[PDB]
């Protein structure tokens, strides 16, 4: 579980990601593409290219999504109800592939907030994500 | 370990920048911050009950320069890592009962500290590299457990 | 999640079972120990030949939680509180070993329940060590 | 595939008592049954909405006949599953899109479908040498991913 000095943690550091989420959106979702090429067997349909414009829109409905939960940090799973039925109902994506993508929000957003990503603001989000993850897969 | 010519040498060059006094320390350190559990692996360190106690822990700074010592040593040698880590697999195994998946979440937390410390620099495809790489170092550690 | 289909199935098959869980449970540590070798790792104090006391005893340890459990269906978290603060703080076992030792029982009930092992029974019984597993890991 | 020369005949003798034309059937059908979540590959077989449904249906059995009848070159070669299994591997993510991830599912069903028709003489050692070969295959099939 969510501990006080957890979502404090994320909510400090969220704050800081402030308008570049759907950059750190994208890059992440990028990354991912890189370094587990399985993962894009989900997205066939997409322009999946370095600088893809799809790429980048996504992204953003992600980090959209993940502000989203931080705002509604006590009621994840009422709050992320919808891309709940979407990510195990239509789409159906195996749960590994949220610990990669979470494996790469965190190194996205570990080289772009140099000063920020503590040992324990890397505890709390590495906990905060496993949460989204778990709420996206049940 | 498929590694093309052009990953072996964006792997090596990066590398070369590391401080593995300073970077190994990180890991080790932030392995016992964010994945907990893994302190059922060193009650000889001491103090470990806060961040602050386990980032600034000495023993954990010596121990970590020690694996990242052998980190360095299995990229010098990335065409025979099953080899170069044999005797330190069966220890893993025979004596410290480390279940192999652990080995996959180091190699990761130092993915993150790499990128980290180099931050625009650890540019997604290098990072398509690393993960090959700590890939690879958790099955050669891996691969003599019976 | 558990449906009451689920539930029935379960409550057969385990019903079939019967008197020999125990000797079932043994077939299944045996069978995971050899397919699988890592999961050594948590038994280090344990003699692992073939046939021997603690697999055998330990055995009865875990068919014996098996069918509190399978009494228990509709109640799981609460009645297995105390063996998942032991799966979670004490001995804190990687939630891979779970999907291994459960496939493992599969297989072994599966092994001697020839008829029983329906597509459905196949069906439900997995999605109830699935349940038993989340539960000890939580 | 360190497999070892008692498990490679472990393997084998087993293999030739395997009535294709049911393990197949039964393991193409357990898995659309036990992991529903697969059903949505062949939407285009028929009915796939119960049980008897899924097990019954006559695309389901032949598909399984040619998968298990697959499954079979492999362990005719298996010092090399990679190169006989290449074609499917892209076959299987180029057209298909199939999470490599679904490949132990069915790697797992089968296990559990031959302990199933053999009762005892899927003794435990017999079926730590199905557990790599199933593993080295599903291996082979994601090998190609790119
Ligand atoms: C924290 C993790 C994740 C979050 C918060 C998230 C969020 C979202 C959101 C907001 C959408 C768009 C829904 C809409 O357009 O109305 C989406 C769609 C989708 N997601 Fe996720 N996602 C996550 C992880 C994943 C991962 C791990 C995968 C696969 C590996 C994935 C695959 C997809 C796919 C294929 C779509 C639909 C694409 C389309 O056709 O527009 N998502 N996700
Ligand atoms: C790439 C991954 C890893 C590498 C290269 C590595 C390397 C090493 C090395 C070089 C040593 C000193 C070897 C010796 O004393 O003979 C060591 C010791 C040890 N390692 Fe690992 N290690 C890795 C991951 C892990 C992790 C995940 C664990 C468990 C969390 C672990 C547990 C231990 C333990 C308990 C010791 C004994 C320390 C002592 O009591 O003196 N290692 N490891
Ligand atoms: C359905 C899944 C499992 C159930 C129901 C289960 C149940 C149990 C039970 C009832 C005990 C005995 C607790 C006591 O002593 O009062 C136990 C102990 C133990 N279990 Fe689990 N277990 C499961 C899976 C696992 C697996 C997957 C692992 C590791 C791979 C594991 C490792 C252990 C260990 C190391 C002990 C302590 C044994 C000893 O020292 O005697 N268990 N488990
Ligand atoms: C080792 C595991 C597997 C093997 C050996 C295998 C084998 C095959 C083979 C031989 C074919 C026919 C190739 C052809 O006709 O060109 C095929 C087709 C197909 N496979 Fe797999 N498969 C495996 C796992 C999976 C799983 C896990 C999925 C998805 C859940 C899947 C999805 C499909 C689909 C949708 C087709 C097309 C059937 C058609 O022609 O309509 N396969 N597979």
């Amino acid at each position: 579980v969510l501990s006080p000095a957890d979502k404090t943690n994320v909510k400090a550091a969220w704050g800081k990601v402030g308008a570049h989420a759907g950059e750190y959106g994208a890059e992440a979702l990028e990354r991912m593409f890189l370094s587990f090429p399985t993962t894009k067997t989900y997205f066939p349909h997409f322009d999946l290219s370095h600088g893809s414009a799809q790429v980048k829109g996504h992204g953003k409905k992600v980090a959209d999504a993940l502000t989203n939960a931080v705002a509604h940090v006590d009621d994840m799973p009422n709050a992320l109800s919808a891309l709940s039925d979407l990510h195990a109902h239509k789409l159906r994506v195996d749960p590994v592939n949220f610990k990669l993508l979470s494996h790469c929000l965190l190194v996205t957003l570990a080289a772009h907030l140099p000063a920020e990503f503590t040992p324990a603001v890397h505890a709390s989000l590495d906990k905060f994500l496993a949460s989204v993850s778990t709420v996206l897969t049940s | 370990m498929h590694l093309t010519p052009e990953e072996k040498s964006a792997v090596t060059a990066l590398w070369g920048k590391v401080n593995v006094d300073e970077v190994g320390g990180e890991a080790l350190g932030r392995l016992l911050v964010v994945y907990a559990w893994t302190q059922r692996f060193f009650e000889s360190f001491g103090d470990l009950s806060t961040p602050d106690a386990v980032m600034g822990n000495p023993k954990v700074k010596a121990h970590g320069k020690k694996v990242l010592g052998a980190f360095s040593d299995g990229l010098a040698h990335l065409d025979n890592l099953k080899g170069t880590f044999a005797t330190l697999s069966e220890l893993h195994c025979d004596k410290l009962h480390v279940d192999p998946e652990n080995f996959r979440l180091l190699g990761n937390v130092l993915v993150c500290v790499l990128a980290h410390h180099f931050g625009k620099e650890f540019t997604p495809p290098v990072q398509a590299a690393y993960q090959k790489v700590v890939a690879g170092v958790a099955n050669a550690l891996a691969h003599k457990y019976h």
